[PDB]
């Protein structure tokens, strides 16, 4: 009756052959009442329909079968053609041989697997066999239009992350079925944000501009995606490569082809964006991990700390020529550890981690073999000298302390940046008004108690609560946060800071003073007169130092970016560490990772409010505390042994009971005047918004970039804050 | 308002999802 | 010898206590001690006695252990001799039940006070055994000195330790909190399921929950007292409601919460006293004993202090009702002047189909968890229908959309949405564009980056949706704002299930107005409160007063200026009303002789209709199937965006043509029957609504809604739909904005 064509609108094919070729009166490459069309070079027989979808027949067992299954895990449609798909098409692999890398289609009972796809070679001169011509227009971009159903994966290595999920929502087969407790990479169904999440059933914003030929059909590209990452987080140590997934990818038909040929664009993207091969991983040498494309570009990365040394980290194992000019003797910047103690590290910066869970800090600690110490959640008040507070009054003053927020939270609301009042004054009116209202007052305890608070909050924005913005004191949990454990990084940040920096073109004592961005390229000149040049330069100095205008801009910075510097405020706290004889507090503290201080009146809220016992594992001695508020400014006329005693004091008050021996070593910090820093960390000064995070952030004509804690709006402050930013630059200037 | 919608629900544009952090929580 | 001991504590009115232990074989008694411990001021417990328990070498060490142990596995709070003595050894303190005495009595020390004992108490008695007559008279007997201090301000904050509750009835709904930590003891331990009032632990925002841990903030300035101390008040309030939702068909009143405060100690007398006044706070505000439920004669939910005022309620809508009935419970004055010749406002059912009840208005419930809708159909024992979530979108016609077309197009819909929302960030109210103005530019500046090229069955399946998110706003997304489109979703939305209230919302109103003194066919034309009192006059004439005045009518007739206002409205006022949008849609119920569509539909509680073209994008969007039962055969439909217009000119003969033209192209392979019964709503030109719901102006913001609700020198008072920030639009809005009103009310 002849030989027939495809009605499907727009086929190529010109002489369809069946895959299937399951019935006895298979077609084969001759005449069948129709062709069914999954893609344009592969459809199947009527016979073989008939076979399967018939109930007569002898493949309905085996379809009925598979489709009750697939009605159970699913919630797409079965159908006949679903099924060939999924059970019946055969599986394409490529040839392991590097000369030849040839497409092949498998037998039909053949089964694909990860460890077939890893050695296989064609007839397994057969490599001299001419490809098949199907192969090529699998490139082409109306092929995957001309496909009926995407691509569902097998034994994606998601999988286990996914069992929330229906299989095919999430580009898996609804046909199908030890990783780091602070490594959740997907959203669940019905959770609240947290941060670094992403939706397995969404495509991101960033996504969907890189790739908006999936904004139709996304189902491959979540499928691809999800792959990656569950690769990724499943071996964090090694750079993911393209090799290292196919494999991974098991899917019946010439889609497949497709499919390893995209998840190297996508492997490469999330890879620029710092979603994978990121951290403290490192290469080494002549294996960078982009293609040659973005190598040819320079860039100039001024600052040593977690955000200049994050950038120059991507960007190196990109490909691309960094150097990174530092003016201190040291990298580090705010992170700065005394490795001088007996038997301990301590931080004269930064070192407690907010939220594990997805920090890029727990993930680097992995890499590194590192472990943390998850702080307990028991910090007993200590008042002077001896009593330990009673938990009612204690928990009381917590509870009072937060509804003040909370009317202070109401307040703000519809309020402009013009309405705005210092938090501090806020706090206090409300305070106040209380009392009157209610008629009862507190005791002098109660008082001293919710004064603990305020200096707790004072620690937390570096500032005394009267410099500080009511509408936008905590602006930055509009968004997602960290969630997880609060850890204590044992061995400090210096371990992390040290391995990034490791091999890199870093040039110490080499201040910046002046960076022209005019010409054809940037001209970055030192304070001696030093000269160096590059296409892109990365700016990554302190808030201070910008708003003292420590570099020349040529030409100057925006009126707009230099009132959103000052709009912020630089944020500061210093610390002080002291080593004794023997551990002193244990009959009283028990084991406590700290415990507090109650000021004896307002002015002196600030010293010494908290002491840390820095040995988790309570072996050795040594205590750390922080001066915060109003006391830092009343700290910078002493000198080091005078700041000493006053915690001297401040220690035997609380300890009255007993005697404390006298400390063996210590250090006081002095970031406050550090020269190059003079600051610790940023917070919106009374009239500023958050959204002048997002304005520091902007870059100029695309040639100057900024980073750092004071340019991160989601997470601002941390060291945590600071690298993302790093990442978040990389990305960008590493952009074709 | 995304709220009077019954049938065929809009998902797009909404805030981050958020949880009050209580302290007499297990 | 060495007589009289003292208190240690600062503030203590007992220089001579009296221990109440009598543990201790030694105990100290009024004789002296080596140190009093302070529990009140009227409780303190010697030395000797604490020693009896503390000490592992005395006789109750062994059941202060016991005790001790069990309180470290369920509470928070550390375990202390104190905390004994307040949760196990304190004598219970119970009220006479006899009407002419009401003294407060200490039982025997073993004596265990259960509800019952409250119940039924009288001076003297002895629970033991029962009720045999006697010879001595107790309630003339002084009552204690220590019961009078109680009722003094200081005495609580002299209080040691928080009053924790036994046997509460709140226990089992909050089983995730430890006891202590929402006024339980630690030493302790067949609902709607729509009925979730308690804040669960990493729950997100739903909309009227309260956490059980912490005062919300009107209870903050309702109660400043306990903004040092809560746990009391929390222990008390979290009782109410266990109570009300336990028992929503009753009154609830301090004579039924007594009997389930369950402490011992003094303690128990400042509860009882305090319940009272908390109990008042929850019915003024509504959170209790609201609904449907009626109240009479005779029992005002609100002591006779509340009662000496009037007010007059304009409209007659669920909002005006809602305040009627509210106001009216509370014992106050109401008269409510309705414009139309009936009650319910946009609420009016239709109940002339065959065993089918059709809404010419409202009629879905969107989430039912906590939704005042739903309580107010346990009290009327209704019940209603969850919307199945599938919804195929039917072509013309005949062919269902393909899924991998149907999914396809609403990712790219929800993603249009997604970068809506980016671009509105920070932009300010000047800055504000058109939604739909957005989403095209969007759009283009999409398909322009790429290559990709929708078909038309992929670009019209898109439409759908855009008359969908019209259908929602009652208006094309060009008038709609950008910015504030779903201003409201800022805030805890109702969970739940999306219903269909097969009675109709006329049940509940019907219910509300039922005894209410309601004058329909009264127009207010004008109010003047620049006198003494408010004086409402209406078209004809007739003039009312009364001390107060809320206004409930529909945003529309606010900015057409209906009434005249003396003094005027403030400039303010006038900007907020113009500011938001009068949303239209407009609905058509057709009856047929049978089922036709239950071939292709199969059950849905509804099927879409994929428009032609993005003018006729509005008409019939979606087809209900009006009985959930799949018995009888009605169809309803919508009429919303830019064809809300097309079809204000025409006739009902029109409008019917036009959707048989429809539902023939959907079902093209059948003879579809003739529509033996039909209606096409008019809300558009209903002089006294002139609108569906509300929604946001491009360049306005939801503030608006709360600067509507403003009072006006406290006299003149404001609700409906277009007064309720937080849920906008729904009658779920209106009702609470009405219940909002009658709180406003009866404070000042
Ligand atoms: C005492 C203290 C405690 C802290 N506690 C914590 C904590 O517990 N957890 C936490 O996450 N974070 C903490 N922080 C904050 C955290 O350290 C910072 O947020 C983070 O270091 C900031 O990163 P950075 O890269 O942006 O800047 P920096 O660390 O500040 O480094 C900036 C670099 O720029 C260099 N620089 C400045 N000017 C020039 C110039 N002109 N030319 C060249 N180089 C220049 C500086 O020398 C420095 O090397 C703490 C900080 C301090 C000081
Ligand atoms: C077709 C349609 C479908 C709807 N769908 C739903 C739905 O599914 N779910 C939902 O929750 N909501 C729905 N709504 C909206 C809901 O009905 C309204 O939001 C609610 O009825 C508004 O309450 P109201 O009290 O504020 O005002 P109204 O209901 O509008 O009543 C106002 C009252 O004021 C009266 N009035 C006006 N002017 C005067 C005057 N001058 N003097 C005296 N009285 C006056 C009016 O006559 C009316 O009685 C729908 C509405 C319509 C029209
Ligand atoms: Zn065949
Ligand atoms: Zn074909
Ligand atoms: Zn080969
Ligand atoms: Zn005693
Ligand atoms: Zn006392
Ligand atoms: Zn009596």
């Amino acid at each position: 009756l002849g030989s027939r064509k495809c009605e499907k609108a727009g086929c190529t094919a010109t002489c369809p052959v069946c895959f299937a070729s399951a019935s006895e009166r298979c077609a084969k490459n001759g005449y069948t009442s129709r062709w069914y069309h999954l893609s344009c070079g592969e459809h199947f027989c009527n016979e073989c329909f008939d076979h399967y979808y018939r109930s007569h027949k002898d493949g309905y067992d085996k379809y009925t079968t598979w489709k009750k299954i697939w009605t159970s895990n699913g919630k797409t449609e079965p159908s006949p053609k679903a099924f060939m798909a999924d059970q019946q098409l055969p599986y394409w692999v490529q040839c392991t041989k590097p000369e030849c890398r040839k497409w092949r289609q498998l037998t039909k009972e053949i089964q694909l697997t990860p460890q077939i796809a890893k050695t296989y070679r064609c007839g397994m001169d057969h490599c001299s066999l001419p490809e098949d011509l199907r192969v090529l227009e699998v490139s082409n971009h109306w092929w995957y239009s001309m496909l009926i159903l995407p691509p569902l994966l097998k034994d994606s290595v998601a999988a286990p992350l996914l069992s929330a999920y229906y299989p095919d929502c999430v580009g898996m087969s609804p046909s199908c079925t030890g990783m780091n407790r602070y490594f959740q990479p997907f959203y669940q169904p019905n959770e609240c944000g947290k941060a670094l999440c992403v939706r397995p059933d969404v495509m991101e914003l960033d996504e969907l501009y890189e790739f908006p030929e999936y904004s139709r059909d996304p189902t491959m590209y979540l499928a691809l995606r999800n792959l990656i990452l569950a690769l990724w987080y499943t071996n964090c140590k090694e750079a993911l490569t393209p090799q290292k997934c196919i494999p991974h990818i098991i899917v019946r038909g010439l889609v497949r082809i497709r499919c390893v040929q995209e998840v190297e664009r996508i492997l490469y993207f999330m890879t620029r964006k710092g979603l994978i091969n990121t951290g403290v991983l490192s290469v080494g040498a002549d294996q960078y991990l982009l293609p040659k494309d973005y190598h040819n570009k320079s860039v100039i990365i001024i600052g040593a700390g977690p955000a200049g040394l994050a950038a120059a980290r991507q960007l190196h194992n990109f490909g691309i020529k960094v150097t990174v000019l530092e003016a201190k003797d040291r990298i580090g910047g705010r992170v700065w550890d005394d490795k001088s103690f007996k038997g301990v590290t301590v931080g004269r910066g930064a070192q407690i981690v907010n939220g594990c869970i997805n920090n890029p800090v727990a993930l680097m600690c992995e890499q590194l073999g590192i472990s943390m110490h998850k702080f307990g959640e028991r910090c007993d008040l200590i008042q002077e000298g001896g009593r330990i507070t009673d938990p009612t009054i204690d928990k009381r003053m917590d509870f009072h302390f937060n509804a003040l927020l909370d009317v202070v939270s109401e307040w703000r609301k519809d309020k402009t940046q013009l309405q705005d009042v210092p938090l501090g004054e806020k706090i206090e009116e409300i305070y106040k008004a209380f009392i009157k209202e209610s008629g009862i007052q507190f005791s002098e305890l109660e008082g001293q108690v919710l004064q603990f608070h305020l200096s707790n909050l004072e620690y937390a924005c570096g500032s005394n609560l009267h410099q500080v913005s009511a509408r936008s004191w905590d602006h930055n949990e509009f968004f997602a946060q960290f969630a997880g454990d609060h850890t204590l990084l044992t061995p400090g940040y210096s371990v992390i800071i040290e391995k990034l920096a490791e091999g890199l073109d870093i040039q110490l004592k080499s201040p910046v003073q002046c960076i022209d961005y005019s010409g054809d390229e940037v001209q970055v000149t030192t304070t001696d007169g030093t000269g160096y040049s590059a296409q892109k330069v990365l700016v990554t100095v302190p808030l201070a130092l910008l708003q003292k205008g420590a570099i020349q801009f040529n030409p100057p910075l925006s009126e707009k970016k230099m009132k959103a510097i000052n709009s912020l405020g630089a944020g500061i706290i210093e610390k002080i560490a002291l080593q004794f004889p023997y551990r002193f507090w244990d009959s009283k503290v028990q084991g406590a990772d700290f415990f507090g201080h109650v000021p004896p009146s307002a002015s002196k809220r600030g010293l010494f409010a908290v002491f840390y016992d820095m040995d988790p594992q309570k072996k050795h001695s040594v205590l750390m505390s922080v001066i915060a508020g109003e006391a830092v400014a009343s700290v910078r006329t002493l000198d080091d042994k005078q700041v000493l005693q006053q915690c001297m004091a401040t220690l035997r008050e609380l300890f009255k009971e007993q005697e404390v021996p006298d400390p063996t070593k210590y250090f006081v910090t002095r970031w406050s005047t550090d020269p190059w820093i003079q600051m610790a960390y940023s917070f919106v000064k009374t009239g500023g918004s958050g959204e002048a995070y997002d304005i520091i952030a902007e870059d100029i004509q695309g040639t100057v970039f900024f980073a750092g804690e004071a340019t991160n709006r989601h997470f601002p402050q941390t060291v945590t804050g600071a690298y993302l930013s790093g990442v978040r630059e990389a990305s960008k200037i590493a952009a074709f | 308002a995304r709220t009077m919608q019954t049938a065929r629900k809009s998902t797009g544009g909404k805030a981050p999802r958020k949880q009050l952090a209580t302290k007499a929580a297990r």
